[PDB]
């Protein structure tokens, strides 16, 4: 069909295959194959209990991938109910891939930089964090150690800024993951 | 770094001192309850200029504890450090957690990630040092170090230095 | 006056000339008007210091090398001043140390020529404090001076501080 | 068959939690399906909506 | 890659704050806030793989052209021309020996951008400046 | 070469039109690039010298260096008289910016001059060349005498018929922003409709411009 169309349902599909799983997949693709699709259609195609179906459709709602519509009709037999249709919002749901995955390479950004700030030190006794501005608050007279404030122990090492490498792998590993969402 | 500030502090005299030398009483008060006395606020408040003439206006007595509360206003001297600023100082003690530089009144505590990585810790010399290469910080040693970090109390400052910038170090 | 919270401000750094609210340019003195923010640098410190020292001296009794330096003023200290002194004594021998100027003309002679440039008080008592040699070494050492002296004119002017370093 | 269909990513199928039993298979009109690691999936897990319109 | 940082890993498109930082002594795509996050606590090497060359934070600028070879050739041309800049008149209207002058400063611009003899022409360079 | 290139580049990465002299132009390269006029002003002639002894059998990668040798030779040697304009659009029409550079010569005297420095007559003439006295003005020349004559005929060989509005007195004009005005190009079809049936053999209709022909003839045929 359209290229924009076909563009956009390969983006769908790719962040459904990659950040969650083979059920959200299923419920996606039929989403991009049959374009409504209410709560017995995904029942009959999927064998999907209704209970499993809730946290799927609570994900995908939460994510927007899909939006739901509250419509009901009027059938021959009278047995009316407030059916639900599940169908995709292409502007909004493009919209919410690049708000999540613009604002997770910002906080990725920033846990780099915390760990990038030098580490401090860590009492293991009260298991609190304390930094090297307020360590030299609590170094002792023989000026050799630093003692905690309430333990009155010796203050042991932390790793941020060992794992700075490692968190830049990650980073880069992540990008190259991510490169045909940035393509898209 | 030394600067001069007009400062104001409130006093409490207590009423065995209420006498006519009331005035000489504060400013003798304001001397060994200000001079080298620490304040986060304004620094490390060092000497009181001007004692000939410091403004002492009317006290006013507590109503419950009976003692008179003068705020004084004065000159001094005081010293206040700064993130990013170089100072020089030597070194009065060393670790393996770092060393302290003492600038003016104020130790600054140089952490061990902040010196290059050539320069290591020596705890066999007497007494301990920091050897490299090319130079060796002991105690009662000059040298340039960098504050690029201010942590300021109520009455006290404590500062954290780095030498891993160049043309900094020992002097 | 207006009673917001105003909680949010940015972190007091010597490179950005942020010292806090209460270190600005401008300072109201205790006579009611504004007045430049007096930056001392070492030398000047310790003169205004031992200045005040003598004076009080005078005061209580009314009513050069370095090892004489060091204990002319520890007699002068403990002649002057009682309690607490610990934090003054190692002013009075930190700037006994690194005292870069030796007497009152010398030193007058660096803040007029400092303030010939019309340059910051904190750059220029930076630049009486710290004992440089280039212009570069000038830069990098106060981040603060960047896009602010040109270089020909940083490099002569720590040549003739160069020149009145004595002793 | 459907199991190395399923890890060469030529098909979807879902299993039971209880064991990896096919039951229902698919044709996978997307790419692979492990291009994003686990921990990259919790850390897209990590992040929330504010609202609605302002986007 | 000439639209994103390779050692910050981060596209134009979602991050508009990266700019065309490099170094004289070695020139790499790099942007500002990887400086800033680097070179700021103090010196150190080159983060691309494959180089260890040591690099100040205040030495860095953006390029002004396209190609890494051009840029370098001019920043080398302004490090040989700010010192050597006889010109007609120091010639004394000696046109062949100001073409001759040019000729060795061409030469001695290509062999700082090649490398083919670059201690000896930095020893010449050094031992003419301090005149 | 490649250096002059690399700045031309970067000449053309600005936002908005540039208007400057070719002075201005060899300053700003000269403390940006280290290029000075006198090798730029040998451009041409040492780019064939170098094709020439390198021999090379193509050169189809080598005609944009020859308009950059063009270009170099012409900025450098020419000063005044002379515009460069840099446009950041070289169509508005056009979504993504393309921009354009335009060395463009503003005396048409210039070219002129060496021909009539060089022959002692030169007899300009034109079936059409009105107003006479504009070109002594306009290309630096000396006429010794501009004459238009006025055709003798015993009939009025020629009819010059000058119309301000249609047949119903709605007027009629071709300024380009008004070109989609339907009263404006129904008037100009009903008279090109009814020339067509009263003129025998054959008839030239000359449009002011190439655009505005295309777009009053495609909604003609509408
Ligand atoms: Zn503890
Ligand atoms: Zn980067
Ligand atoms: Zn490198």
């Amino acid at each position: 069909d359209r290229p924009i169309d076909d563009i956009v349902k390969n983006l769908l599909k790719f962040v459904v295959r990659g950040f969650y799983g083979g059920s959200f997949v299923l419920v996606l693709d039929a989403i991009l194959f049959h374009s409504v699709l209410a709560e017995d259609d995904l029942k009959q195609l999927l064998s999907i209990n209704k209970t499993e179906l809730g946290p799927l459709i609570a994900r995908l709602r939460s994510d927007r991938l899909i939006s739901i519509h509250k419509q009901r009709e009027y059938p021959p037999n009278s047995k009316s109910v407030e059916r639900v249709y599940y169908y995709v919002k292409y502007p909004h749901a493009i919209d919410a891939i690049k708000w999540k995955v613009h604002q997770v390479v910002q906080r990725l950004k920033d846990d780099l930089d915390k760990n990038s700030e030098p580490n401090g030190y860590m009492c293991p006794i009260c298991l609190t964090k304390y930094t090297q501005l307020e360590a030299v608050q609590l170094l002792n007279f023989d000026r050799t150690e630093f003692l905690c404030s309430l333990c009155d122990e010796p203050l042991v090492e932390d790793d941020s800024g060992k794992k700075n490498k490692e968190k830049q792998d990650k980073l880069n590993r992540l990008m190259d993951q991510i490169q045909p969402i940035i393509d898209s | 770094m030394f600067f001069i500030k007009d400062l104001s502090l409130n006093i409490t005299l207590h009423p065995s001192f209420f006498g006519p030398r009331m005035k000489q009483y504060l400013k003798t008060k304001l001397l060994e309850e200000v001079e080298g006395s620490c304040t986060g606020k304004f620094g490390y408040i060092l000497c009181v200029l001007d004692y000939d003439n410091i403004d002492i206006q009317r006290g006013r007595i507590l109503p419950t504890d009976g003692s008179a509360e003068f705020n004084v206003k004065y000159r001094a001297v005081v010293f206040k450090p700064f993130k990013g600023e170089v100072v020089d100082g030597t070194v009065v003690s060393c670790s393996q957690h770092g060393f302290e530089v003492q600038v003016g009144p104020m130790k600054v505590f140089v952490t061990k990630h902040l010196m290059p990585q050539d320069l290591t810790f020596n705890a066999g010399s007497n007494p301990p040092s920091y050897q490299s290469s090319e130079d060796v910080i002991t105690i009662k040693s000059r040298i340039r170090v960098k504050i690029e970090g201010c942590i300021s109390q109520v009455s006290s400052i404590h500062a954290i230095g780095s030498i891993k910038e160049d043309y900094l170090g020992a002097i | 006056r207006r009673r917001r919270l105003k909680k949010v401000e940015e972190e007091e750094n010597a490179a950005t000339l942020q010292l806090g609210q209460e270190f600005q340019l401008k300072q109201i003195n205790h006579q009611g008007e504004e007045e430049e923010l007096i930056a001392l640098n070492l030398s000047e410190a310790r003169l205004v210091i031992k200045e005040a020292l003598v004076e009080r001296r005078r005061a209580f009794k009314r009513s050069e090398t370095r090892e004489k330096e060091l204990e002319s003023i520890d007699v002068l200290l403990e002649q002057t001043t009682g309690g607490n002194n610990k934090d003054l004594k190692n002013t009075m021998q930190y700037l006994t140390n690194f005292s870069r100027f030796r007497d009152q003309e010398t030193v007058g002679a660096v803040i007029q020529l400092l303030k010939s440039t019309g340059l910051h008080p904190f750059e220029v008592a930076q630049l009486g404090s710290l004992a440089c040699d280039t212009a570069d070494e000038a830069k990098t050492l106060i981040p603060s001076l960047n896009n602010k002296i040109s270089d020909d004119e940083l490099e002569r002017i720590l040549k003739e501080l160069s020149n009145l370093e004595t002793l | 068959t459907i199991n190395q269909l399923e890890e060469d990513s030529k098909i979807l199928v879902l299993r039971t939690k209880k064991d990896k039993t096919p039951r229902y298979v698919w044709y996978n009109s997307g790419g692979n399906l492990k291009c994003i690691d686990e921990e990259f999936v919790k850390m897209w897990e990590n992040v929330q909506l504010p609202q609605f319109a302002e986007l | 890659n000439k639209d994103m940082c390779p050692i910050c890993k981060t596209d134009r498109y979602l991050s508009p704050d990266v700019k065309f930082l490099v170094n004289p002594e070695c020139y790499h795509r790099i942007c500002e806030s990887c400086v800033d996050r680097i070179f700021s606590l103090g010196p150190a090497q080159c983060p691309y793989k494959g180089c260890d060359k040591i690099l100040r934070k205040n030495k860095f600028k953006t390029q002004i052209f396209d190609d890494v070879e051009v840029e370098k050739e001019v920043d080398i041309r302004k490090r040989v021309f700010n010192v050597f800049n006889k010109t007609i008149d120091d010639f004394n209207g000696d046109l062949v020996e100001y073409n001759k002058y040019l000729e060795e400063v061409e030469d001695i611009i290509y062999k700082l951008d090649h490398g083919i003899d670059v201690a000896k022409t930095e020893e010449k360079l050094r031992t003419y400046e301090e005149l | 070469l490649k250096r002059l290139i690399e700045y031309l580049k970067t000449r053309m990465k600005v936002l908005h039109v540039i208007s400057e002299t070719p002075k201005s132009f060899l300053q700003h390269l000269k403390q940006l690039t280290f290029i000075e006029r006198k090798p730029l002003r040998f451009c041409s002639e040492r780019l064939s010298l170098l094709v020439r002894t390198l021999e090379v059998t193509e050169v189809e990668d080598f005609t944009a260096l020859k308009d950059i040798a063009t270009f170099a030779t012409l900025i450098s040697t020419y000063e005044e008289g002379f515009l460069l304009i840099i446009e950041p659009y070289e169509i508005e029409n056009a979504a993504v910016p393309n921009p354009i550079m335009r060395f463009t010569c503003l005396d048409a005297s210039i070219a002129i001059k060496p021909v009539f420095e060089r022959f002692s007559s030169v007899i300009i003439t034109s079936g059409t060349i009105s107003p006479l006295d504009m070109y002594p003005r306009m290309l630096n020349f000396k006429t010794v005498l501009q004459k238009s004559y006025a055709m003798t005929l015993a009939k009025k060989s020629f009819l010059p018929m000058i119309i301000t509005k249609g047949s119903d007195q709605v007027a009629i004009s071709s300024r380009f922003e008004i070109r989609n005005d339907p009263s404006i190009v129904r008037n100009y079809g009903s008279m090109l409709v009814e020339f067509a049936k009263i003129t025998p053999d054959g008839m030239v209709v000359f449009f002011p411009s190439y655009l505005y022909m295309e777009s009053i003839v495609s909604m003609w045929q509408t």
